[PDB]
RNA sequence: GCUGAAAGCAUCUAAGCACGAAACUUGCCCCGAGAUGAGUUCUCCCUGACCCUUUAAGGGUCCUGAAGGAACGUUGAAGAC
RNA sequence: GAUGUCGGCUCAUCACAUCCUGGGGCUGAAGUAGGUCCCAAGGGUAUGGCUGUUCGCCAUUUAAAGUGGUACGCGAGCUGG
RNA sequence: GUGAAGAGGGAAACAACCCAGACCGCCAGCUAAGGUCCCAAAGUCAUGGUUAAGUGGGAAACGAUGUGGGAAGGCCCAGAC
């Protein structure tokens, strides 16, 4: 997980979602993606 | 809200009751019950278990979707009971029942042992799977989780415990 | 006793 | 002629008792501070403690709005270099029910002298039974 | 698990066949007989109160002669207390002797240290001292610096001083248990424990386990 | 991570559950009721005459001197005192 | 109409932008060993040669020899190179 | 303009900001700024909304199906998403 305050989808199965006020991408095909808010 | 709007059916050989906000599914695998939350509204009035939101309460309509799947899924588990097939990948893995107890060999120098809940049967057609049967979605679904986490499956060679369904995107190591 | 410069 | 005033001496003292069950804590709080001030006595009087005696029971039971249920903490210092402690809402309740309300009340009640010996008529406990049946409180709703 | 009192009688060595010598501390237990027990419905906790030795019956005040004669015991050299868990009782003028620590791998004694007096910093807190040469003035042991100038403008609390030192409470955990004499009322711990000899010592089941 | 909607799917979360570190609260050791919120338990001691008016948690005389403490003396692996 | 300096010595205390130990996500992470990021301040966090030196270089160690604030902490505490 | 050469009330404390120029006395009243749950004088005042972050009670580029409102557009019971 890369934590840098910009996070956005970088490819199609990119997901946003907020689990405890901090907004994080969740991707099913390459966990590279994964991003939180920090 | 189109799941809240899809009524649950009850059909025979089932009891439901309903006192307050607990309600009790009874069936032919057992018995559940949970306690709904009070912005769930939930009536009786026919063979079909209908829902709505409780008036005041904004997350009423999202809520209610809950009870509609959570309800869906118990009555489910009262008639049938829900099934999770797990298989170990590796070289020396094996997987032994003694009852409400399971034991477990992944490579590590002490014994692997895992009690179930009250709730959970499991049994083993081979050492090399398992099988876990159950009532509740909920709890058989917890197991798995716990028995997948002693050895999460290895990316480069796929070994460890897994879901029998699950897909596991093995890489190749490096090179040189 | 003591200086400052 | 010259304004009344209260005599510690006269004061006519009565006892009240409060359920705390369901109650905020904050608003519950200024009640009490305002009772133990006697604020609500016609004879109120700054420098002479006309309050009254105020039980609190079930003080495990009190609400609190929003997420400061486990975000409201509670800071002292023990006097010793670093010895700065925390306790979250939660915990005080766990460990020490009966100070949630005390110390709301007594940052809501004069300092000094007076503001202290006024908390002493606070009397609050955990359960929902209290051993001064002897002084026949008044049941007092907030 | 309840422990006993004891008495320093001193230190001695013990041999092994094996050729090993091990250092014991003798400590005495003459027999313990109860007091009086503590009751939850009445005290607010389980606990015995316990006595040992003889002391002379011209200095043993009513006040305390009654206590002891309440529990038909004779008066001992001082009054303890025992927590007891949820699986033991006992009854007042029990006589509790050193066998209880027959089924005891290690104990837990406590007692009052050596007394050193008024201790500089260099013994009490291991200091180190400054030059003996190269200039010194009066400052040979003494402790230094205690603070850090205006911004804090004072010393905070707890810091390392000169003071008394010993002639306190201190407990040596986990000694193993050499031997147990029933037949003399001794008990052989091995390494030292705290207290000049004939002091009172309390020795309880290693609670560390 | 489980179940799971808002959003027919998905989703660790909004309702409801599980795991998770030398940090945190305990566990271990020491001080500790000046904790004036001054606590509890067990024993021990005292069961007389009167007199005055400003007649009240009043003052005073006689008798009495308990429990215990202190002081002094011999002293301590206790201690600057 | 006076707040005494660099460095050393002694004694420290706090911050976390963490050097070691602890828990994790990724890895162009096979393993061993690393890279990077996240949580974590509880404890621990070299002796010498040269130089007044801090620093630095060098020698040899260590799980590591952290970065800073505190009158570039500390001379009614020492030293005075 | 104010302080200097200006008190009083407010901004927690705070010469220069806000309100306002103290001849003396009063246990009278009405107001300014600013305020009315308690410390602490006055609304736990009456309506219609917004916020769930204790935002309010510090901070940007930038990021995000947070959430409320408003005006349009594409597809759509010839079956859309
Ligand atoms: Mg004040
Ligand atoms: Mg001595
Ligand atoms: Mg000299
Ligand atoms: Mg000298
Ligand atoms: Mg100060
Ligand atoms: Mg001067
Ligand atoms: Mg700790
Ligand atoms: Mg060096
Ligand atoms: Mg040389
Ligand atoms: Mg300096
Ligand atoms: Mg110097
Ligand atoms: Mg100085
Ligand atoms: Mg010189
Ligand atoms: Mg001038
Ligand atoms: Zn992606």
């Amino acid at each position: 997980m890369k934590v840098r305050a910009s996070v956005k989808k970088l490819c199609r199965n990119c997901k946003i979602v907020k689990r405890d006020g901090v907004i994080r991408v969740i991707c099913s095909a390459e966990p590279k993606h994964k991003q939180r808010q920090g | 809200s189109r799941v809240a709007k899809a009524p649950v059916v009850v059909p025979a050989g089932v009891d439901v009751k309903i006192n307050g906000q607990v309600i009790t599914i009874k069936g032919k695998n057992g018995e559940l019950t949970r306690t709904l939350n009070d912005a769930v509204e939930v009536k009786h009035a026919d063979n079909t278990l209908t829902f709505g939101p409780r008036d005041g309460y904004a997350d009423g309509w999202a809520q209610a979707g809950t009870a509609r799947a959570l309800l869906n899924s118990m009555v489910i588990g009262v008639t049938e009971g829900f099934t999770k097939k797990l298989q170990l990948v590796g070289v020396g893995y094996r997987a032994a029942v003694k009852g409400n107890v399971i034991n477990l060999s992944l490579g590590f120098s002490h014994p692997v042992d895992h009690q179930l809940p009250a709730g959970i049967t499991a049994e083993c057609p081979t050492q090399t799977e398992i099988v876990l049967k159950g009532a509740d979605k909920q709890v058989i679904g917890q197991v798995a989780a716990d028995l997948r986490a002693y050895r999460r499956p290895e990316p480069y060679k796929g070994k460890g415990v897994r879901y029998a369904d699950e897909v596991v995107r093995t890489k190749e190591a490096k090179k040189k | 006793m003591f200086k400052a410069f | 002629m010259k304004t009344f005033t209260a005599k510690p001496e006269t004061v006519k003292r009565d006892w009240y008792v409060v359920d705390a069950t369901g109650k905020t804590l904050g608003r519950l709080a200024t009640e009490l501070a305002r009772r133990l001030r006697g604020k609500h006595k016609a004879e109120y009087t700054p420098h002479v403690d006309t309050g009254d005696y105020i039980i609190v029971l079930n003080a495990d039971k009190v609400a609190v709005t929003g997420n400061k249920r486990t975000d409201k903490v509670y800071y002292h210092h023990t006097g010793h270099i670093g010895g700065i402690k925390q306790a979250t809402f939660e915990e005080m309740i766990a460990r020490r029910p009966e100070r949630v309300i005390e110390i709301a009340v007594k940052g809501m009640l004069p300092k000094g002298p007076l503001g202290r010996a006024m908390f002493r008529k606070l009397k609050v406990y955990a359960g929902n039974e209290h051993n001064h049946a002897a002084q026949q409180p008044q049941v007092l709703d907030i | 698990m309840i422990g006993l009192v004891g008495k320093k009688v001193g230190m001695t060595r013990i041999f092994t066949e094996d050729g090993v010598s091990i250092p014991v501390t003798v400590i005495e237990v003459e027999a313990n007989r109860v007091t009086q027990v503590k009751d939850l419905a009445n005290d607010g906790y389980r606990a015995i109160q316990v006595t040992t030795g003889a002391k002379k019956a011209n200095r043993v005040t009513k006040p305390e002669a009654g206590h002891f004669a309440k529990a038909g015991v004779e008066a001992g050299r001082g009054l303890w207390e025992f927590r007891l868990a949820e699986g033991e009782e006992f009854t007042v003028g029990q006589s509790i002797s050193v066998e209880l620590f027959a089924d005891v791998k290690k104990v837990d004694v406590t007692g009052t240290s050596k007394g050193k007096g008024f201790a500089g910093t260099v013994k009490r807190w291991n200091f180190r001292t400054q030059d003996a040469t190269h200039g010194n003035s009066l400052s040979h042991r003494v402790p230094g610096s205690i603070g850090q100038n205006q911004t804090p403008g004072k010393v905070f609390k707890g810091k390392k001083m000169a003071g008394q030192m010993g002639n306190e409470r201190v407990t040596v955990q986990s000694l193993d248990v050499v031997r147990v004499d029933a037949e003399r009322n001794l008990l052989l711990v091995k390494g030292a424990v705290p207290g000049a000899t004939g002091s009172d010592l309390i020795v309880k089941p290693a609670v560390k386990a």
